[PDB]
């Protein structure tokens, strides 16, 4: 399989709704994963099951989509969210994706 | 409906009750027939647009009636 | 356990006899002529019986109609639609019945809907010469009727293809029944090699019929739909009405029950309609658990029971049985175990099948033989060897025939 | 939940290295262990998985024949041994836990950086 | 009754062996090269055997012939006509083959008409290297050869898909065969719980083979057609030609018959080729009835037989049976019930399997032991106790030791 | 042909005679082959009445050949 | 032969429970809402569980899109094809679903390719929750997973049809397992019938698990693929690990091996994985023959084993059993037939199921009783009659109480 | 792929080895669903044209869904 983040880099301001798209090319089931990797540290769970929110994350983040495209959306941009976000799967092996950075 | 189960540890056996019966005694026969014909080998010459299937699923029928004819007299198993 | 007591019968004797009599070269013409103007007829036979008939498909009335506009009219040019797709569709049923009869060689069961779909079936029961209640019974369990019928190919002739499709009749209906289960029962002594088991053997379905009891030993010859049960008398035994007296009491002299014994004991379980029987023996682990919480009950050595309410899984040793979920009410009738009332030292080894009375008489005989030839040996020390036949006045002294010299 | 990794190590080209990952705070054999690597200035790349309950292993195609994953239930610690290390393998390695009820990586360790160089 | 003696074996050993032989990378090229421009071939194998090869389908030629119309002809266009006819039917066969293979792990018990048509099977049986008799026999029973044959998915290659279609070889034909049926045989004593039962346990088929009789204990593993019987030797036991003597008499010394003993009696029936056997015991009611005259005959206690001439229906207990209608000459034979010849008291209880000699020697040893015990115990009461050893010449007075004072 | 039975009251047993033997003691391993093709999936870039089904039923062909290919060396079982 | 000791349970209990939970009048609407515009969601029912839903075929959208031109007042204006294509090809799957579920009456045989397609099954495997370990175990073996899964019709509602699909879940992997075969063993006494035979009944599959061993006695219900076994624990008995000692030693005190005895001797064979075991008795001919060199060896009377190396066919009497061609190493172990160590006179004849220790105990009791009776019988002739009770002081002369006049 | 046999003549028995294990202990109940339509019964003035198939093979779908309704009491 091949994964692709249509946004490679994006910059915006405070209190904005940003949309990130992730696309595949084969039988992707309907399971995705959205991670956040703060620089110098280990990534963390944000979106699992492609639509379910992990416990403890602010609710401003949402995830949806089915088929060959899946979109992650931040309703309001906060100052403490400028980091990197990634896309994962499980066709048979595993595969992470190029990924985007939310610079300010 | 009322399904009640009673257990007897003395003989270590369980009995379920309340089931309403239905059984079978004898059969009934009823002959069923399908009315059919033969087939005219004479079909037509060259094809054009709709004159290929006229024989495609017709020689198959001519065969099928034959291997039904093969089951002539021999008694089937039970 | 009681599969050997059954008989054997030809299931399709009636249908094959009907086919053979139908093979008498006149009935084909009679049936062809009688159904000429309608689809439902009742036709008598030469031997002197009358049967129902049916017509399900008529290729002739279409193939002859289209025979002219494939040669007499348009030889080989596009004819029209509904002469293309419809001709494709019509031969499908005939091809499929050809395939089924060629693979099964004249007898197919259960009757697939290619041979007879729901419409014709319902028509047959509507025109079935039977009472209304039986029609009501059949109209709600058509799939069981499909699963309990046979169909035999009969004859092919000049333009007529025919066969026979048997149909069951539910002559007996609406009587009380019950189902009897069983589980191994053995002694609970901790010393290995000193266990004697005992298990009821008459498990299966019991039903009432004309003051007697039909007994079905195989649980796989009876189907259960909703709360009603279907069976077949071909797989049944006839019993008197007092068999249920075994269930209330085991030593009732009116009727003699059936048991079986052995010296091998292994933990096992059985699933009832509304609960689980567990016979846990040896050093294994036997537990009853629930999905929400975990293990809920741990059994001891010996027969027990659990009701389905509040329990979902029974873990016996290594396996994992799933209990039923049908709603009902249970009742744990207590008492005393029966195996404890037997003498281990004289217990019979093993029997394929026997009765409690036979076991009792065998125990009595075993006790009587030892009672006889144990007190016969109680006279040991009360026997003195025979005196010689020389006529000597041998006197008993020091336990031998001695020449008398003390008082003489 | 916690995962502890060993400290940084340096090896010569062609040598072999072994990274340890000790788990704490849960049942060791009820979840699977994965290995992922991240080159500096590059994206993540999955390496393989090693089930502790059975000991079975699955390795990625790009790393086949070079990686070995082992387990110690008594210490509840996994080991990843990489042989024939090349210059391009200079990166940081993570050990993470995958959850069977959720298709995701819930816990990540601190990470271990390994430097390969002749000097 | 004789299931516990059959041997076992892998019925697909030859097929898997040939399939493994095909995986030696030196035959697939030959097998695709030996059938370049024909439909039949006889190809040797590397291991040193030769087998027939038969190809029934051809796709890539049509696939390429259509690929040009699909692409080269005006790129994408609907101009192509009759291609649908040529496509649906061609693809349907492969889809059905793949489905049938995938459902049942690729080794279907029977061979569906999808894998080969009747004409192809006739071609195969024509090309078999056998005699004319076997070819004629297989010619008229194409609905039985399928039910005993196997299909084995074998190998897939860059364009070749091949599977093994096993076929049966008939080695023995036309020798006479005979079928056997048995029934319970018990005492008809009025008092309950005072009866014994013995039944023959050799029911099945018998066929000659090079002077030795075969045996098929399970009658369901032998299909029949009109008069000729079909059987397999995978479930056969070689027996001496004297078994048919047990047919006419049981007390012969050269061959020992088989028998099973028990103490449970239940009325039942057995259907045979031309008649019905009824064992009517106890309180149950048994009745032979005809179609057009109602009740025709009432049975009594014991076992009896009814021919099909004028009798069609049997009622036993609460079950209604049916009888065959095959035309044949029956023959009643009188005799004496052997059961009355044995002692009711000392009859052996139960045996899963037993022979006449076994029960004879058992009753002999039991009777001898009880009689030799009786002869010894008949003289009890005529013995006197041991006299005390205190140097006393006790005389037998009052049947005991006592100081002699009467005559001395 | 004639089928005659004999019933004996001594053992209460029935015997039927008259049939003719036919029994199997051998096997034949005849190999049957079906040939396949590459069937390049790409063959069009537009729509047409017939072309529509063509692509669906050729994708069905590809799925069939793939799924039978997955059965690489599954050991045959009786 | 150990089929009776198994437990009896239910297989579709969990699916029935889920179906019953799916009748709360709100759950179905919840599922429809939660799968509004996406596939393969995870839902929680009122029972408090978490299950996985899946939509495979969609028809509401296509019918709604393509019915307006056909249903509206357009006079059924035929436009083009791809309307017949997109519809006639679709409804066949639903027709076949109704087909199978009507023939089978609810629960259907192993999920058919029409109920679930391979792509759908694999996409479900990914969807299903479980450890990563159980992917390659049952993703390469779908053809055998399909045979271990049921399928139950549940409910039809407003616009939704839903049926529950069972799927086996694998818990234990890669423990050592082994198959155990047996063969008849008898003596070779010249007098026919006088011989004695014993067999072992522990044949089947053994698998180590959690420190115990699971024993499967129905070898017909355990599948083999390459070198991996596949069968459920539903048909398993839990045994202590020490039972394996019976394989190496036959008189170990840790455990007692299971045997049975009989007095009937027949010649037969068993086909192992890598060889053939043959028990040849009587005058029947036995011969193992190669496919190229003809006959190579004649077996003597008794038990014998042959490895498949250089062996193609085996013949006993009139049968013919082929042999497997797997590549492996066998190892013959010489020894003495244990049947030579038992006395013919006191040997137990019939025993359906008993342990070797039980046989030894019965034999010991038998000859102990015989010796006790013979020693007492050895005292016969050592007892005189009783003297008259009239007080006569007679003397024991010639074994009789005669008047004292020989020495008085 | 190391399969071996040991034969014990003292019991006339054979023992294989080397086979691996794969047991079954649990069941997963995953539901499957199929979308369906109410299906209008509107009749067309005349279906004698190429729409003859559309008029016939819709009654088949209606009868199939009716039959499924019939056995819905399972």
């Amino acid at each position: 399989i091949q994964l692709t983040q249509s946004p490679s880099t994006l910059s915006a301001s405070v209190n904005d709704r940003v949309t990130l798209t992730c696309r595949a090319s084969q039988s992707i089931s309907s399971w995705l994963a959205w991670y956040q990797q703060k620089p110098g540290k280990a990534p963390k769970l944000l979106i699992y099951q492609a639509s379910s929110l992990q416990s403890g994350v602010p609710s401003r983040f949402t995830g949806s989509g089915s088929g060959t495209e899946f979109t992650l959306t931040i309703s309001s941009l906060q100052p403490d969210d400028f980091a990197t976000y990634y896309c994962q799967q499980f066709n048979s092996y595993w595969t992470f994706g190029q990924g985007t950075k939310v610079e300010i | 409906q009322n399904i009640t189960e009673e257990f007897y540890q003395s003989t270590c056996s369980a009995v379920s009750k309340g089931y309403l019966s239905a059984l079978r005694t004898g059969w009934y026969t009823s002959v069923i027939t399908i009315e059919l014909s033969n087939i005219k080998e004479n079909k037509c010459n060259g094809t054009d647009a709709k004159v290929k299937l006229i024989k495609q699923e017709l020689d198959k029928y001519k065969n099928a009636v034959t291997e039904l004819q093969l089951l002539m007299q021999s008694t089937p198993a039970t | 356990f009681l599969g050997f007591l059954l008989g054997v019968g030809s299931a399709i004797a009636s249908g094959v006899a009907v086919c053979k009599v139908l093979h008498l070269e006149g009935e084909v013409n009679k049936i062809k002529s009688a159904l000429l103007s309608t689809n439902k007829a009742v036709v008598s036979l030469s031997n002197g019986v009358s049967v129902l008939t049916f017509k399900v498909l008529d290729l002739k009335n279409y193939i002859d109609k289209q025979l002219l506009p494939i040669l007499n009219k348009q030889s080989c040019s596009i004819s029209n639609i509904e002469t293309v797709i419809e001709f494709q569709q019509k031969n499908n049923r005939l091809l499929e019945i050809t395939r089924e009869f060629s693979v099964n060689a004249g007898v197919t069961t259960p009757v697939s809907t290619y041979m007879l779909t729901n419409s014709e079936l319902l028509s047959l029961i509507n025109d079935m010469p039977i009472t209304n209640d039986q029609k009501k019974l059949m109209s709600n369990n058509v799939q069981i009727v499909r699963q309990q019928s046979y169909s035999i190919m009969c004859i092919i002739k000049e333009e007529v293809l025919a066969y026979v499709v048997q149909l069951p009749l539910y002559g007996v209906i609406d009587t009380p029944c019950w189902k009897l289960h069983t589980s191994p029962l053995c002694t609970t002594n901790t010393k290995e090699g000193s266990n004697i088991c005992l298990t009821r053997t008459d498990r299966g379905w019991y039903c009432d019929n004309a003051g007697s009891v039909s007994f079905f030993p195989q649980a796989e010859t009876c189907k259960v739909q909703s709360n009603r049960v279907f069976c077949d008398t071909m797989n049944s035994l006839t019993l008197p009405s007092e068999v249920n007296l075994c269930n209330v009491d085991i030593f009732n002299p009116k009727y003699d029950c059936k048991i079986m014994t052995s010296k091998t004991d292994v933990s096992s379980s059985v699933i009832t309609s509304l609960g689980a029987i567990v016979s846990c023996y040896g050093k294994t682990k036997c537990t009853a658990s629930n999905k929400n919480r975990g293990i809920i009950k741990t059994f001891s050595n010996g027969c027990d029971y659990v009701s389905n309410k509040g329990v979902d899984t029974v873990s016996v040793g290594n396996t994992l049985y799933y209990v039923n979920k049908q709603e009902g009410k249970s009742l744990y009738v207590k008492g005393e175990p029966i195996i404890n009332f037997y003498d281990p030292l004289v217990f019979p080894s093993d029997e394929f099948d026997a009765s409690i009375s036979q076991v009792n008489e065998k125990i009595n005989q075993s006790l009587a033989f030892i009672r006889k030839s144990d007190e016969l040996l109680s006279a040991i020390g009360g026997y003195i060897p025979e005196a010689p036949r020389d006529g000597q006045a041998y006197v008993r002294k020091d336990g031998e025939w001695v020449l008398l010299s003390t008082f003489l | 939940v916690q995962l502890v990794q060993s400290g940084a190590e340096v090896k010569k080209p062609g040598a072999s290295v072994k990274v340890s990952c000790k788990a704490s705070g849960y049942t060791f054999t009820s979840y699977d262990i994965n290995w992922v690597r991240q080159a500096t200035g590059q994206g993540l790349e999955w390496m393989g998985w090693m089930n502790p309950n059975s000991g079975n292993t699955g390795y990625a195609q790009k790393f086949q024949g070079r990686v070995t994953m082992t387990r110690q239930t008594s210490r509840s610690t996994a080991y990843m041994e990489l042989s024939s290390l090349r210059s391009e393998d200079t990166a940081v390695y993570y050990c993470a836990r995958e959850d069977w009820g959720s298709a995701a990586f819930d816990s990540w360790g601190q990470g271990t950086m390994v430097t390969v160089s002749s000097a």
